[PDB]
């Protein structure tokens, strides 16, 4: 739903990647050249990046108010 | 028989199915033959089936 | 009858990671410092969480366990702090604890991010890892969604909970060829070289070496933001020099009195 | 519902000892020790600490329930030494060559930090 | 004493049906001077034999030269001078076997000890003579160690 703070592995943190590798894919990076410019090597960190579905974009459209 | 199954085994009939001279020459017991029986029974055993 | 002598050699050194490599001394001793980076060595992590409004799509629960998996940065105040089970109050202390705040509403049009940036403690040396790289999201926000929330970190270890956890992944390795063929493979060349391995490239493991025991375990600590990579290894030193010395104390107790 | 509380590995209950000598009665010069809230951090150095002893003829660890936090190290010594002293030895030396491995961890980081 | 037997072999023909195990092979010598046949396996990691090695087996009933007999548990720290300090691969077994070419009538003239040291097995094959101290059920030792003559 959002992204998880640390990779369920490895220990490090992942939550602050996802809005710069969204990112980087916008510009023109492949997927897994943009991986490895965050610095994620271990292959256990780089799937909490891949495999991650953003829901709480949608859970966001339904406002409580306006 | 009057058993019960938890203690009977799997066990061998010897004398069925030799043959009417291998069950003789295994299940006999000659005392005639006195240097054999040196071999198996001590000497003072040889002389009282001999 | 008696100790070793290790020696250390620090190969790189940056402020995310150390590699080391430890010569002379047994496997079980290395192996055992290896398992104190991940579990004790003390680090202070965001462990009580009062929620006053919370108004997002997320939980309340989802927010606290987002919230205590920040890592925050202990290093020299972890080893000043006393755990909160010990210390001599009633309702946290700042000889105990640090506190945090967290006050968002969003007003604007556009989603809010959350993020640690919002943290806001008490004391100005344990804060989350923001000093000098974005910042780790807790929610969004939609508008007229708002957090308020107060927060305190305790000091703690791993092995009560990983979020108090120091580092991103400990490589330990000894022993690169298989010299003492401690593994077997069926087919040696199918397997690549460590990255340590003296070998050329011609042959796929060392001949096999029949009296000889590990040593050389090459070490590669990597932190997580919350302590320095060599503070991890300081402290995991003194963190099972201190075990020893409280099990020998109480043995020596257990030995008079019998 | 009947998960144990975390820190039940390493907090010692109110009664319960640090540690526990028992002398065992199979075989002569052998003890016991029962370490509670341990594992194989601290069993396992020890064990093979004692191993380096020359005059220590058995020594082992087991941890009988990973559920449970408590480890048994059994010692055998040859008959002029108790492993009573085994065991203190095996800890006196681990921690004077814990204490120097930090003392050059340390001389080496300050230095690799600019040298 | 205790020496039950005393020789030279040499090593005629290594693993012959193949090399079954990986640390193990079988050692096919033959005597040179009693003319007995050898079936061992050694330890072919740890103590490494080629083909037309030669070495001295001696097969010991006790490793003290007085023999006094040891009870057969282990314990390293012991200052007696044994006979495994002039040898480099000792083993410890218990022999399991004694075929012969008994008749019903007359003696045996050639015998087989098979012993077997913890799982690695062996097949001294000789004559009826040789083979005297080994009875079945007792324990043993094998001292070999390599002539590089
Ligand atoms: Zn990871
Ligand atoms: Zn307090």
């Amino acid at each position: 739903m959002i992204i998880p703070v640390r990779c369920f592995t490895c220990g490090k943190i992942v939550g602050n990647k996802w809005e710069a590798y969204l990112g980087l894919l916008q510009a023109e990076y492949t997927e897994g050249d943009a991986l490895d410019a965050l610095g994620l090597k271990r292959y256990c960190c780089r799937r909490m990046l891949l495999a991650h579905v953003d829901l709480i974009e949608k859970l966001l459209n339904y406002a409580p108010l306006e | 028989d009057g058993l019960a199954g938890e203690s009977v085994e799997f066990q061998n009939l010897a004398t069925l199915k030799p043959s009417n001279k291998a069950f003789e020459k295994k299940f006999r017991f000659d005392y005639t033959n006195e240097r054999a029986l040196r071999r198996t029974l001590q000497e003072d055993l040889v002389k009282d089936v001999l | 009858p008696y100790a070793n002598q290790p020696t250390v050699r620090i190969t790189e050194l940056t402020d995310e990671n150390v590699k080391f490599i430890i010569e002379n001394t047994d496997l079980a001793v290395a192996n055992s410092i290896r398992r104190v980076f991940i579990a004790e060595v003390p680090i202070i992590a965001i462990d009580w969480v009062q929620i006053d409004a919370n108004s997002s799509v997320l939980h309340d629960e989802f927010i606290a366990h987002r919230l205590g998996l920040i890592p925050l940065t202990s290093d020299d105040i972890v080893d000043k702090l006393q755990y909160s089970r010990d210390c001599t109050c009633e309702e946290f202390c700042p000889e105990c604890s640090v506190e945090f705040t967290l006050d968002v509403r969003c007003n604007e049009d556009q989603t809010r991010h959350v993020t640690s940036r919002d943290l806001i403690s008490n004391s100005p040396r344990v804060i989350p890892v923001t000093s000098r790289q974005d910042d780790i999201l807790i929610v969004k926000l939609r508008k007229g969604q708002e957090l308020r929330l107060r927060a305190y970190a305790k000091k703690g270890f791993g092995k009560e909970h990983a979020k108090w956890n120091p580092t991103a992944g400990v490589a330990f390795e000894y022993d690169p060829d298989n010299a003492l063929r401690h593994t077997v493979y069926p087919k040696p060349e199918e397997w690549p070289k460590s990255e340590y391995s003296e070998l050329d490239e011609d042959e796929s493991q060392a001949p096999y070496d029949p009296n000889g025991k590990p040593e050389r375990f090459y070490y590669n600590v990597e932190s997580c933001g919350s302590l320095r990579p060599e503070t991890i290894v300081l402290s995991a030193l003194s963190g099972l020099k201190k075990k020893l010395s409280d099990l020998q104390t109480q043995l020596s107790h257990e030995i008079q009195s019998d | 519902m009947n998960a144990p509380p975390a820190f039940e590995s390493f907090l010692l209950f109110e009664g319960e000892k640090k540690i526990t000598i028992n002398k065992d009665t199979k075989v002569p010069n052998a003890c016991l020790f029962t370490i509670n809230k341990e594992d194989h951090t601290l069993g396992n150095i020890i064990k093979s600490q004692l191993l380096k002893d020359p005059q220590v003829l058995f020594a082992g660890y087991k941890v009988p329930h990973p559920l449970e936090h408590k480890i048994i190290i059994r010692v055998q010594t040859t008959p002029d030494y108790s492993p009573q002293e085994a065991f203190t030895n095996a800890i006196t030396d681990l921690i004077s060559e814990l204490s120097l491995l930090e003392e050059r961890f340390r001389v080496a980081i300050k230095d690799k930090q600019e040298g | 004493a205790g020496i039950l037997f005393e020789d030279i072999f040499d090593v005629k023909d290594i693993d012959p049906e193949g090399k079954k195990f990986d640390r193990v092979s079988r050692l096919h010598c033959e005597s040179e001077s009693f003319k007995m046949d050898l079936i061992l396996d050694v330890n072919i990691q740890i103590y490494p034999v080629d083909l037309g090695d030669k070495f001295r087996l001696v097969i010991a009933s006790t490793l003290y030269e007085d023999g006094t007999l040891d009870d057969g548990e282990y314990n390293p720290t012991d200052d007696r001078p044994s006979r495994a300090d002039q040898f480099e691969y000792v083993m410890y077994g218990k022999v399991y076997r004694i075929e012969g070419d008994e008749t019903s009538t007359e003696a045996a003239t050639r015998l087989s000890a098979y012993v077997s040291y913890g799982g690695l097995l062996m097949r001294l094959q000789g004559d009826a003579n040789n083979l005297h101290g080994f009875e079945v059920d007792s324990r043993v030792y094998l001292l070999m160690k390599k002539l590089a003559f």
